[PDB]
């Protein structure tokens, strides 16, 4: 919402916002999907849909908890679990509505009654999908790492070891893993004047 | 009932039957058409011998004409509307309204006030005349939006005589073209036939005439001494 | 130029000139350019008078001191701000304090024993900085105005024509 | 009538909306020292018609549940607006789901806004809302068509309400734990019931201490997840063995 | 004076917050506290706005605001100005009135919860005081030793002109304000 | 807004029957100017002039007088004044009077079937297109041109002598003593500068309202003419 | 000035106006007129000076019954 | 409109007179209801601006909103011109709002009549205007509204000539207390009066000062009995 | 006729709503409302029934539909806090009751709405006129008072106020007369401490601010043990 505008341009002629410039991964695996970030960057849209975020941190926390409100209301209005493509549609519509002026770069990964999925939203509302992605500025090393050492159907353990390697490329990590029958798993940091009165 | 959109137990519309009762209250007017020109005669009203007699001929940029057979203000709403409807068609396109859509536009616009909940229809019979890309035209309009191109007709209280005369003499006007002469006089005889014991005079009577290379010129002025 | 200058003394609020009464115990002054600097003063004067019609009573100098900056900030939140200084002061007929407040162009607020504006206006401020006494008398307050005028046209490039001076006190607004 | 006053200051149209509430298939709720219960009878039609789609009881926030008597469509829109309010006025400013007091104030406003606005009849439902606030605790409210809301220790609304509150005024006392409230509530709807008494003619749901097993993820001990539980027909048919 | 310093520090059942000379930029709301480095316009606009919101909350919810809930209130209310964000570094503080936990948090201008629980620094200055504060601190002090090191941290943060400071000590069921 | 069994609006007719018991305003046109005059009734001798002025200026060329609640038409008269002077401010001409009379009496149509200004009205004035012109206006939409016309309780009874007692070549003073002779006809009263008020409307005077002193030399002139 | 100003202020109704244009081209003159006439007897009949929220049945005709905008948390 | 003027005929008697250099307004006011407080009680007579007053009879609830609407207009007129609104222009607006709320179904008319009065700068004519539910503005040199106003209007029209405005505030106040004393069988503590002199000298009269007028008229009336 | 029939019936509506009293002191104000006959299962501290707090320095004792009153109470809070944000200074009680009493005429002005069925006894303090006590009713008129009642049996309560009220008395004297009044105008066979609500306003702890307590049901017992029965 637009208030206090046309005045800051004169006052600047400004505190910097807390951008996360770090690096994050998602890898699709034998029974689910993994995501991780080089830490708190692992926001929840819902218990089974998770976002690793990058860029302006306040934007990522605000929009994920707004879409997570839409999706919590949605699960209560249908009596069904939400889908990764529901979150992807709503982030596309919602980040298109705010035209990349909200600055979040944002993975979406999750499990739902249809299957396991992995997508990413860039600032323009543009979307990518695949068996793996990496985002936040360290990712050019993780391109090579994931393309080289991923294979058809890594299980939990190798996907967590590959995540460790991908984020290590480009000293500590947050990781969360969504497994198709089970509660999603969250792992943190895995790798001499005086006067007085009562007031 | 008096309700403006509601239908009677027999399927009737009492609001439009009473919009047509304004024909049983407005003072007579009559009109007719030929190969090249068309004519209407309006007979007027007054409050006292002193009073100035009522205006009932108008035009739309010397391209169309109009008369009233009931409430002049309601016919004036349709007059100003159609006159601006012919003003935007002229200036925006460099074209003209050929008279075909004038009948349609009235018949759209008058049906709507019986259609919506809102203010009542224009409570008056109207006669519109003009000249096209081909030929002169007469349109009778009737409330709730009927258009009919009647070859001759008369409207207002007890006007059955002037209809009977335009029917009774299909010569003298249908065949008449080039110069306007007998159109004016024959129409004037039909209205002059209709009055029971009342009078015809040089201010009291006025004629609309339209057609090929007559820019619509209003005839209530002293030139009407040529046609009484 | 046109510096607005104002000093508080134990007796009164003193203003020196772009100046207005708002109400029977409030003066204000409004150094700044043509248009909104002048024109905003009408809206405050109108609505505060609407209050002192509508109540059989007057707002404090505090009430107006904040209300002016709420509206000044508000009127500019959808604009660029403009070169303005608003100096408010009045006599509080509950506390018997004379009071003075400076509002800068962005809509600051600062409660003071004196206020100012303008470049060479800092000379006046430095003279007040030398001279002030905790409870200055009226005659010394008027002499501090004499003292700042006595430097101002000497330190200025030219005779910019000094001041016109006014008081708020318990006896209502007075002019000199 | 459009809810304008009658010749002794009665609202007219609201007394008939209370009679729509009065005609509904019963619901009741109890405050218990460690939790709160919400209870209602379902009906549907033949064994052709399920009673097990969108339930009669429903979750408003992770810690508040609701149940009703009267016109179902009115209740169903009130709860689905009520869910939207909790997120757009509380959760997206404060980061906390609204305590029972505030979300009941908001449902009460939608009902009052109907006993005064243009072109609208009152809503024909009374809403029992029950849930847990960390600061003032386990709580029960009734919201009526009039928009007025009363907090209670226990209450019942609709067809069975007179018997059910006569029973709960004879029964409820300041020592009851959650489970014996359920054993009175079951015996109460065992006397609201027009049909057979069983684990699909009765809905029954609870607020107690949380279940991190229902958070659908773990790893942040901070979060406690759901305060409210929808009992399954099996969880109900266990307790229906004792009654 | 054109840009404030606020410093914040933690100990067993206690917290300290410190502030500039003049108009102290430590505002208070019964039992939550808000330092604000920023432009004086926005600093008083945030007090006007949070007096309004915190009185509405204090009236509506039948309890005053707690530090964590105030943290999220200032976060979402700065995000309400995402396109025109106030020029501020709020530094909220308090003891949570139910649990007795210390709480401190900082923010950027658009409401990020900068949850730096060790100590919190906020200004246009910062760089020297962050280096002093991490060096002078030790964990789990009592109120007076907590006061001695935060007062040393400000007395070393003082550029060499001298001008004093205000130090709040905020504690489980007590608050005191020292004009240092 | 509503129709009758006979073609006419009840919201107009059941309003207009009020002005039939309203103040008896009368006007006369002549070769030399127009006269306009009224029963100067007051609720008490305590009422000052310059309040409910039952006759008013519109511009130096035009006045008004009326018979129902003047404050209703006073709203229409605000617009009549402002619309007239804005024509002149834009185009440097007085709006030719009949075009003002339509534009000021068109307010009773607001764009349909309207609740009435329950007051009939007498615009009168000068232009070079049709001369000194005396009109009439209504909660409908109507006209007159130049003769005598009247409104209010005595008016149609007065109209029977107004039609008789007039001709084109009259000078203004003839209409002045003629407007006093008629204004006495039904009031049960001695007219004077307290029970009657007058105006003369000319190229030399503009619109002007007779001063109480000039109302005592014209009533003296009629009173000494009573011996004729 | 700001590139998103006015564009977002009118987004609520402007998207609804364009959605009525799709209703025209896919279902003819009947459905947008039917809905915009429902819009006029639902929005204009909400007379209640103390209630500025708008109308509860508007979202039952507007698809906002189960969704949030920043504009709905930041009124 | 007809039932609405019976609201005025149900409202308190309000009255006034012009003078050569003042206007006096007053009202029958029901004193105080045993437990009511005067300082916490609204006057009936009400200021609109330092040079303009409004008094009234009928719906006091509608009269708050009528005066509150007049107060925003009177200040807006002043703001928009620095023309401290002339009484004839203040009257136009207030009469206009009673026209506006007559004309429609929905927003039914203000159930109120007013005396509006004041002094333009340097206009020593006391402008007094009376308005009613329809939005007339009959001016008067003296007038009565409210209930029982028969004997008030009869007694006033027997004691004043429109060409006889008393200059002295003494006689100005003396006439009006006699007039109200015909109606107030409840005794002359119930009356309230207020005066405008030119150039913003609007002045209220105290409960003691009106008594030096009730016990000046009373012994004058006893001297008229002994005569 | 000069009458409004919905509005006379809205006044008949507040006449059903149970009795409520308010009495001023030479230094403070008191409020005292009856909760009518009530079921054993009602909660007794969570139930917002008759009294409320509208800012730091103003309260209300209401009779009506509580649902109607809640919206006016909320708008008084919003207006009071927006005034306090506008002028950096407290809202006078009279301005606040004017603003709420306008709304209650602005609906009565109209056919598209019913008027609010709520009366409102306001207590508050300001640095305009000190302690102020106001009363406001369904047509939107308002009046100041020293001692007043609203709702059911208003007249019988004002007959008990009329002769007993002495103009100089302190807050803790008025706490007697409120219960002498309510118990003589009782709508129940007898009182119990849970059936009534009270709130008070006083000059700070001592000087400076204002003190503005709501009595919880034990504090209501503490004022009933006094001026009680034997």
């Amino acid at each position: 919402s637009f208030d206090n505008y046309q005045r800051n341009n004169f006052l600047a002629e400004q505190p910097k916002a807390t951008s996360t410039g770090t690096t994050i991964v998602g890898v699709k695996f034998n029974n689910g999907v993994v995501i991780a970030a080089d830490t708190a960057k692992l926001h929840r849209i819902s218990p089974k849909i998770w976002c690793a975020g990058a860029g302006t941190a306040a934007d990522t926390e605000a929009v994920t908890q707004l879409i997570g409100s839409n999706i919590e209301l949605h699960s209560l209005y249908t009596s069904r679990e939400p889908r990764v493509v529901s979150a992807l549609q709503m982030l596309k519509q919602h980040l298109f509505k705010y035209q990349g002026h909200i600055g979040a770069y944002l993975i979406v990964a999750g499990v739902d009654p249809t299957g396991s999925h992995l997508f990413s939203i860039h600032a323009h509302g543009s979307t990518d999908v695949g068996y793996y992605l990496s985002l936040g500025s360290g990712s050019l090393a993780a391109m090579a790492v994931l393309e080289s050492h991923w294979k058809q159907d890594l299980t939990k353990e190798e996907a967590i070891k590959l995540a460790s390697d991908a984020i290590q490329a480009g000293s500590n990590v947050d990781v969360c893993v969504m497994e198709i029958g089970k509660d999603a798993e969250y792992l943190r940091n895995y790798l001499a004047v005086l006067k007085e009165s009562i007031v | 009932d008096g309700d403006t959109v509601t239908f009677s137990p027999t399927g009737r519309l009492f609001q439009v039957e009473y919009a047509l009762e304004a024909i049983k209250q407005g003072s007579v007017t009559v009109g007719l058409r030929s190969n090249t020109h068309a004519v209407l005669v309006a007979l007027k009203r007054n409050a006292d011998e002193l009073s100035s007699y009522q205006k009932k001929i108008i035009k739309c940029d010397e391209h169309m004409g109009l008369s009233l057979a009931g409430l002049a203000p309601d016919a004036r709403v349709l007059s100003n509307y159609l006159r601006q409807q012919c003003n935007y068609s002229s200036l925006v396109f460099n074209r003209k309204l050929a008279v075909e859509r004038a009948g349609h536009l009235l018949c759209d616009k008058a049906q709507k006030n019986t259609q919506s909940y809102g203010g009542r229809p224009y409570g008056v019979g109207l006669l519109i005349i003009g000249y096209d890309k081909s030929g002169a035209h007469l349109l009778e309009f009737q409330p709730s939006g009927n258009v009919t191109e009647l070859y001759g007709t008369a409207i207002g209280a007890r006007s059955q005589g002037a209809k009977t005369y335009l029917e009774r003499t299909l010569d003298t006007f249908i065949k008449i073209d080039g110069n306007p002469d007998e159109l004016i006089k024959a129409g004037v005889e039909a209205i002059s036939q209709s009055l029971r014991d009342e009078s015809l005079t040089v201010d009291n009577l006025s004629i609309a005439i339209v057609g090929k290379d007559t820019p619509f010129t209003i005839y209530d002025g002293e030139a009407v001494a040529k046609y009484i | 130029m046109d510096i607005i200058l104002g000093i508080r003394v134990q007796d009164s609020v003193i203003l020196a000139s772009k100046t207005r009464q708002l109400s029977p115990h409030t003066l204000m002054s409004f150094a700044g350019e043509a248009g909104d600097t002048v024109q905003f003063a009408e809206y405050i004067q109108a609505n505060i008078q609407l209050y002192s019609i509508r109540e059989d009573y007057e707002l404090s100098p505090q009430a107006v001191s904040s209300f002016v900056r709420q509206e000044l900030a508000k009127s500019i939140r959808s604009r660029r701000p403009y070169q303005v200084n608003v100096l408010i002061g009045g006599y509080d007929k509950k506390k018997n304090k004379p009071e003075l407040y400076q509002i800068d162009y962005l809509g600051t607020k600062v409660e003071l024993p004196y206020g100012a504006h303008g470049y060479s206006g800092f000379y006046t401020f430095s003279l007040l900085d030398h001279h002030y006494r905790p409870d200055m008398t009226t005659e010394e307050g008027l002499d501090l105005l004499k003292l700042c005028v006595q430097e101002l046209e000497k330190r200025m490039p030219m005779d910019f024509k000094g001041v016109i001076v006014k008081i708020v006190d318990k006896d209502g607004i007075r002019q000199v | 009538s459009l809810t304008t006053f009658s010749p002794s200051g009665k609202l007219g149209q609201i007394d008939y909306a209370l009679t729509a509430v009065k005609q509904g298939v019963t619901s009741l709720g109890i405050k218990a020292t460690n939790g709160v219960v919400i209870a209602t009878e379902k009906k549907s039609s033949s064994p052709l018609a399920m009673s097990e789609t969108l339930s009669k009881v429903s979750l408003l926030t992770p810690d508040i549940g609701a149940v009703y008597s009267g016109m179902g469509p009115d209740y169903r829109v009130l709860v689905d607006k009520s869910r939207k309010v909790a997120h757009t006025s509380y959760k997206r400013i404060y980061g906390e789901y609204p305590p029972t007091k505030l979300l009941v104030s908001e449902v009460a406003k939608i009902m009052q806004e109907a006993t005064q606005s243009g072109g609208v009849r009152p809503f024909g439902v009374s809403l029992l809302i029950a849930g847990h606030d960390e600061f003032n605790g386990f709580s029960l409210y009734q919201v009526d068509p009039s928009g007025s809301y009363f907090p209670w220790k226990a209450t019942a609304i609709g067809k069975g309400s007179v018997a059910a509150k006569t029973f709960l005024e004879k029964r409820w006392n300041d020592e009851l734990e959650l489970e014996d409230a359920i054993h009175i509530a079951l015996l109460t709807l065992k006397e609201s019931v027009e049909g057979e008494f069983n684990g699909d003619t009765i809905e029954l749901a609870i607020i107690g201490d949380e279940n991190p097993d229902l958070l659908g993820y773990t790893g942040i001990p901070t979060d406690k997840g759901p305060r409210f539980r929808k009992l399954t027909s099996q969880e109900i048919n266990d307790r229906l063995e004792a009654l | 004076i054109n840009g404030g310093i606020v410093v914040a520090m933690t100990g067993k059942d206690c917290v300290a917050i410190a502030c500039d000379l003049r108009f102290e930029k430590i505002f208070h709301y019964g039992h939550v506290f808000l330092g604000i480095t920023g432009l004086a316009t926005d600093v008083t606009t945030l007090n006007e706005m949070f007096r309004y919101k915190t009185n509405l909350y204090k009236l509506k919810e039948e309890r005053a605001i707690e530090p964590e809930t105030f943290t999220q209130l200032v976060s979402s209310s700065l995000y309400e100005r995402r396109f025109g964000p106030y020029f501020v570094g709020p530094v909220v503080a308090g003891i949570n009135s139910k649990s007795g936990k210390p709480f401190i948090a900082g923010f950027d201008l658009i409401g990020c919860i900068d949850e730096a629980k060790d100590f919190i620094v906020s200004g246009t200055a910062s760089d020297q005081l962050f280096g002093m504060c991490e060096s002078l601190y030790e964990p789990n002090l009592e109120p007076e030793d907590l006061f001695e090191t935060i007062s040393q941290a400000l007395l070393n943060a003082a550029d060499r002109d001298g001008w004093g400071a205000v130090v709040y000590i905020i504690k489980k069921d007590e608050v005191v304000k020292r004009y240092l | 807004s509503t129709f009758s069994p006979e073609g006419r609006l009840f919201q107009v007719e059941y309003s207009l029957e009020a002005i039939k018991l309203g103040s008896t305003a009368i006007g006369i046109a002549t070769k030399e100017g127009v006269v306009l005059g009224v029963e100067k009734r007051a609720t008490s001798p305590l009422l000052e002039s310059d309040s409910i002025e039952k006759i008013v200026e519109i511009d130096r060329h035009i006045g008004c007088a009326m018979s129902g609640l003047t404050a209703d038409a006073r709203s229409m008269i605000e617009h009549a004044r402002t619309a007239a002077v804005t024509h002149n401010l834009y185009y440097d001409e007085d709006i030719n009077v009949e075009s003002l009379t339509q534009s000021v009496c068109d307010l009773a149509l607001r764009r349909l079937m309207s609740r009435p200004f329950g007051v009939a009205l007498l615009i009168a004035g000068h232009d070079a297109d049709d001369g000194y012109q005396l009109f009439h206006a209504e909660p409908s939409g109507t006209f007159y041109r130049y003769n005598a016309k009247a409104i209010g309780s005595g008016s149609e009874g007065a109209q029977a002598e107004l039609l008789n007692e007039w001709h084109s070549s009259l000078t203004l003073k003839e209409a002045e003593l003629l407007v006093l002779k008629i204004l006495k006809q039904v009031m049960e009263e001695k007219l004077d500068e307290n029970n009657a008020q007058l105006s003369c409307i000319t190229k030399q005077d503009g619109f002007k309202i007779y001063d109480n002193e000039k109302t005592a030399e014209l009533i003296k002139e009629l009173k000494e003419k009573e011996a004729a | 000035r700001h590139p998103l100003e006015s564009t977002l202020k009118n987004w609520e109704t402007t998207q609804r106006q364009r959605q009525m244009e799709q209703y025209r081209q896919i279902f003819g003159i009947a459905e947008p007129m039917k809905r915009t006439m429902e819009m006029e007897i639902v929005n204009r009949t909400d007379f209640n000076p103390l209630s500025t929220n708008g109308s509860i049945h508007r979202d039952i005709l507007l698809n906002k019954e189960c969704s949030i905008d920043w504009e709905d948390v930041y009124p | 409109v007809e039932y609405a003027l019976e609201a005025v005929k149900r409202g308190t008697c309000a009255v006034g007179v012009k003078g050569k250099n003042c206007v006096v307004l007053g009202c029958e006011r029901r004193s105080t209801l045993k437990l009511q407080d005067t300082r916490i009680t609204p006057s009936k007579v009400s200021k609109i601006d330092s040079h303009v007053v409004l008094s009234f009879s009928g719906l006091n609830a509608d009269s708050r909103i009528l005066i509150e609407k007049a107060r925003v207009e009177a200040q807006s007129h002043r703001l928009t011109l620095e023309d401290p609104v002339t009484v004839e222009y203040l009257t136009r607006y207030v009469a206009g709002v009673q026209q506006r709320y007559t004309q429609s179904g929905g927003v039914r008319p203000f159930g109120v009549s007013t005396l509006i009065a004041g002094f333009d700068p340097r206009d020593d004519e006391p402008k007094l205007y009376q308005t009613e539910p329809s939005g007339i503005y009959s001016s008067w040199s003296a007038q009565t509204i409210g209930r029982n106003s028969k004997t008030v209007r009869e007694f006033l029209e027997k004691n004043y000539d429109r060409k006889e405005p008393p200059a002295t505030v003494e006689e100005c106040v003396k006439l009006t207390v006699r007039s109200l004393l015909e109606v107030v069988q409840t005794g002359a503590k119930n009356i309230e009066i207020t005066v405008v002199k030119p150039d913003s000298d609007i002045v209220a009269l105290s409960s003691e000062e009106i008594n030096q007028y009730v016990t000046q008229i009373e012994q004058e009336k006893q001297e008229q009995q002994e005569q | 006729e000069g009458r409004l029939y919905q509005v006379e019936y809205a006044l008949e509506s507040i006449s059903h709503a149970g009795t409520a009293i308010g009495i001023m002191a030479s230094d403070g104000i008191v409020l005292a409302a009856e909760r009518k006959v009530t079921s054993t299962l009602l909660e007794q501290d969570t139930s917002t029934e008759k009294l409320y707090k509208l800012n730091d320095k103003i309260a209300v004792a209401v009779a009506g539909l509580t649902a109607d009153a809640e919206i006016l109470i909320n708008t008084a809070r919003i207006h009071a806090q927006n005034y306090l944000k506008t002028y950096n200074e407290d809202i006078p009680v009279e301005i606040l009751v004017r603003r709420l009493s306008d709304i209650k005429q602005g609906y009565t002005q109209h056919g598209g709405l019913r008027p609010f069925g709520v009366s409102f006894i306001y207590a508050g303090y300001d640095d305009r006129y000190g302690y102020q006590l106001y009363t406001s009713n369904p047509s939107g008129n308002y009046t100041g008072w020293k001692a007043i009642s609203v709702g059911a049996n208003t007249s019988a309560a004002q007959t008990l106020l009329q002769m007993d009220y002495k103009d100089d008395m302190k807050v803790d004297d008025a706490i007697e007369l409120a219960l002498k009044t309510l118990s003589k105008t009782t709508d129940s066979s007898a009182l119990t401490y849970d059936r009534l609500e009270f709130a008070t306003i006083r000059k700070g702890a001592n000087d400076g601010e204002v003190y503005q307590k709501i009595f919880k049901p034990q504090e209501i017992k503490d004022i009933l043990v006094k001026t009680g029965i034997t």
